[PDB]
């Protein structure tokens, strides 16, 4: 029939698959990220650590150009000193966990580059809107 | 004459010799200012 | 004032053996924006100094892997992997984290 | 390509003022997002920062060892970067580098360095 | 070189500078706003006061036209009974703390004006979309 | 005069009114949704339940096309097996509480339909942007 | 500019009904986001609100001292605002103001006030 | 019913001296939308009442600073700073917070 349990995977379902098939379904890891007298305080400090580290990822996402769009292009070019890999491989050759080792030095340079590339784009949108 | 005399009294006066440089402020973002641009439709 | 000390004084290096020039600040040089503001410069005698390594553990747009930057807070090492004939000169360590900009005392490398 | 030429007296008397000009060729000094600085260096004794200027805010900075006597100004009528240093001493015998530094990679990824003018203080002509 | 610690200030860095130079870098006060058996409850009621008053500012921002854009024009005109100042001064004459005293009576009139100017603009966008 | 307390209602003000008059003012139920040694823990587990179930509604809203727009069209058609009602009635005949009984079986089919209709629209926006 | 003229009998008998019409000149009564109200005032004894109407929801309101006898209707065939008040008493001797009130500044920032018709109850012709 | 009381009964004011007319409600008049729904009206004898001060501590589009609005919950004061010849008339306090709309008893100001 229509509707089967084969290609409709679950949480962390495509965790070994290639990036071109992991970016097909990103919402399944997205929605299970917030919901799911001293052992009540083990409940409190487990809850306010979940809603805190969710908001922290929603803030670093927020101050770039991506409010809730969940996939978004940007303006910074890709300097080959970061990864030096071909484009035609890294969407069907590697997998995401193999990528996260391959780049982990160069984050906080990209995250610093993204904020300035947004705030430069933000006021330049205003200067276009101000003259007209 | 002005005969000064030592006296301890309240224990807070010890810690006012350490916490006189510091005040605590509340960061209050989301200000508002007028300028010449309008949200185009 | 913050102190920039350079070790060693002068090195007589063989062409090919990995050379190391170290410089130490007075405090850590990591800023909140995401860059380590420690730099390294090359100077020939009778020639204006030129930047080699900015934002260490990342090469510039025009230098090969013969130079390298590594280290941590308060400890900075410049590593010269492969020595050429043009590798001779005086190297300088300099911080761009705080004001003022303080420079190293100078590390002369000569030929044998 | 902005080429920075520097000029000044090669023999400066004791207890007088020293005036150095930094000619800006191939460009303007009022170009945005650049840091204009003077850098001295005694021969074989290390580089020393004298002071600096950021163009967009007109913010002149100096070295905290040398805030008292250095005045840095901009000469827009001749496209020059100016240094004035009174009561010049024997420790100021150095070569003066005029350096334009981009604050952002959108303004530039490699700064420029001047040819450098060696200024030694003496009374001998 | 390129990259210096002079113009790259820190938290509350331009707090005395004019508005035209404080709006150059707004992200530095933005990102240090969420992250950074009884003295653990002094940790809990310090954390859930930080994530609560952050969400409160993200809600008053959210129900206007500004989701995460961090600088945004609007449609309400500037009645001169509020400030009566010239425009050409208040981006290079005053500073932000001098502004916050100069306007603090007239907030909650502006905040009430902004919500109605958004919800009127919101359904009018739908009425344009509904007929076509 | 101008400004009266008649049509400017309060919290849950139009709770019996029709949908065409309840969607006139949705912001009044929106803004009173986050703000307003053992009985301090009755304060803590009342606060972090309020900010948690607010973020849960802001996440299910977020992964559809509606970041903070508060009224937004979508792309899924309305299958008449859900409601089978006329359109011309349900904006001036019924009321919202009468609607919530009339549809409550068919939620989590609509909420599942909305995520796939966004993520299909999300990558297709990228494939349009990638070729040019 | 909508000008509101008011009409009615100047001598109203005891125990009968009083009918007052409010002519809408220079505009229509069905114009949106306006509040149409009747306001009475005894001479030198303060203003009193009789009742009101909002056009967009057809919501007629009254004074809780006076809900029982006042019926307010809209006369679209003559562009008029209507008042009907049965069993009129001696406390109803007042001047009747017909007031159109914008609920929002997009509809208007200053409301209009009618000329006002003084109605006194008596049997003397 | 809510009571609107006006103090004083009648004032004989000199041209120039600051005059004050006060009115007190039965409860506070601050609404959640951000406006204080207390108003003030001017009426000449044989003339329909005209609005002076809406959303107090803010002037209207056509009145100068001769009128002012201030106060807090349950206490409302209308202040007449500079008196002209046209300042005479009966003033009314009125609430637009709740239904019904209740008015003041009337404050006559005359000339000397
Ligand atoms: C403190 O006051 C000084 C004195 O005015 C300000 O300096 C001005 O800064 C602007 C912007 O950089 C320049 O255009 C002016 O030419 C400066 N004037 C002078 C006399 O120096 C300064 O900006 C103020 N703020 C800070 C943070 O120092
Ligand atoms: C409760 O029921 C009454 C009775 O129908 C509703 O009144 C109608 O309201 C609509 C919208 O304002 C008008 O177009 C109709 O003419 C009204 N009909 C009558 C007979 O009055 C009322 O809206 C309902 N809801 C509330 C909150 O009162
Ligand atoms: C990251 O840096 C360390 C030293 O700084 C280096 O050993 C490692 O190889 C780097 N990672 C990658 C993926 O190159
Ligand atoms: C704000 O209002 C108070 C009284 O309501 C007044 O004294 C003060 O001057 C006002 N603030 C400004 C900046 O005018
Ligand atoms: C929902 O389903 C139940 C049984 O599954 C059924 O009894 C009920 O009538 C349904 N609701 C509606 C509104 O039809």
């Amino acid at each position: 029939a229509v509707g089967i349990g084969a290609v409709f995977l679950g949480f962390l379902g495509a965790a070994g698959s290639t990036m071109g098939a992991a970016s097909m379904t990103l919402t399944v890891q997205a929605r299970n990220l917030l919901s799911g007298t001293v052992w009540g305080i083990k409940q409190l400090q487990a809850r306010v650590l979940a809603v805190e580290r969710y908001l922290r990822d929603q803030q670093l996402l927020g101050i770039w150009g991506c409010s809730g769009k969940l996939i978004c292009c940007t303006n910074v070019p890709w300097n080959s000193s970061w990864s030096n890999r071909n484009l035609s491989e890294i969407w069907d050759n590697m997998t995401w966990l193999q990528w996260d080792k391959e780049i982990s030095n160069y984050t906080q340079i990209i995250y610093g580059l993204l904020e300035e590339s947004q705030n430069q784009q933000e006021k330049n949108e205003q200067d276009l809107l101000a003259l007209d | 004459t002005e005969t000064f005399r030592p006296g301890g009294g309240d224990m807070r006066d010890n810690w006012r010799s350490e916490l006189y440089k510091y005040k605590v402020v509340k960061i209050e973002p989301l200000g508002v200012a007028p300028t010449r641009c309008k949200r185009r439709v | 004032d913050i102190v920039m000390t350079q070790t060693p004084l002068s090195l007589s290096v063989t062409p090919g053996e990995p050379a190391s020039i170290s410089c130490r600040s007075s405090q850590s040089l990591l800023h909140s924006n995401g860059h380590t503001y420690v730099h390294w410069y090359l100077q020939k005698a009778g020639q204006s100094p030129q930047l080699l390594i900015y934002e260490v553990s990342n090469r510039a747009s025009g230098v090969p892997d013969r130079f390298s930057g590594s280290g941590s807070g308060t400890d900075f090492t410049l590593k010269i992997s492969r020595v050429e004939a043009e590798d001779v000169g005086v190297y300088y360590c300099e911080q761009t984290l705080q004001i003022p900009f303080t420079f190293g005392g100078g590390t002369k490398v000569e030929i044998k | 390509q902005v080429q920075l030429q520097e000029s000044g007296p090669g023999v400066v008397k004791p207890s007088e003022t020293l005036s150095l000009t930094c000619g800006v060729s191939g460009g303007t000094i009022s170009s945005s997002h650049f840091y204009w600085s003077w850098i001295r260096q005694p021969p074989g004794k290390g580089l020393e920062w004298i002071g600096g200027l950021y163009i967009n805010d007109e913010r002149i900075n100096y070295n905290p060892s040398l805030e008292s006597r250095v005045t840095i100004s901009k000469d827009t009528s001749q496209n020059q970067f100016a240094l004035k240093l009174t009561s010049v001493t024997a420790a100021d015998t150095a070569v003066y580098y005029c350096v334009r530094e981009p604050v952002i990679a959108a303004a530039g990824t490699v700064d420029v360095w001047g040819r450098g003018v060696l200024v030694t203080v003496s009374s001998a002509s």
